């Protein structure tokens, strides 16, 4: 999930 | 504050089957496309991206293409609801929904996968 920072620590796909 | 809700925190489904697991977030009279942001995943596996109203499917990890969608009529209603077709056991797991929409939050949801000799 890249995106900036919008579900910044939420996720885990890199 | 804005909080996002889940109506079952954990899906019992029948190998094979379909799945369809739900967040609930509020919703005024209108939707706002441009400010709607969802994304389910599971485990490190992108599920679902949802931005400017359409699914991005460039990000979509290979298990699930033409297996998950997001079903955007329920958005209207204030439903993230994702629907995956003929669940698989690999399909088991905790899935994260997360939604911004002016504020932001996230859901956690269990599924578990019954084998198909187990009832």
């Amino acid at each position: 999930f890249f995106x900036g920072d919008v579900f910044y620590g939420w996720y885990l796909c890199k | 504050a804005f909080t996002v809700t889940v109506p079952k925190d954990l899906y019992v489904v029948e190998y094979g089957s379909n799945m369809t697991i739900e967040c609930k977030f509020p919703v005024e009279k209108q939707l706002d496309l441009a400010a709607l942001i969802v994304y389910w995943e599971m485990e490190d596996k992108n599920i679902i991206q949802f931005v400017h109203g359409e699914e991005d499917l460039k990000t979509q990890h290979s298990s699930y293409r033409q297996r998950a969608r997001l079903l955007k009529d329920q958005l209207s209603l204030g439903n993230a609801a994702l629907q995956i077709t003929d669940v698989k056991l690999q399909d088991a797991g905790v899935y994260r929904c997360m939604i911004s929409y002016g504020g932001a939050d996230y859901k956690r949801i269990t599924v578990k996968v019954n084998a198909p000799y187990a009832a």
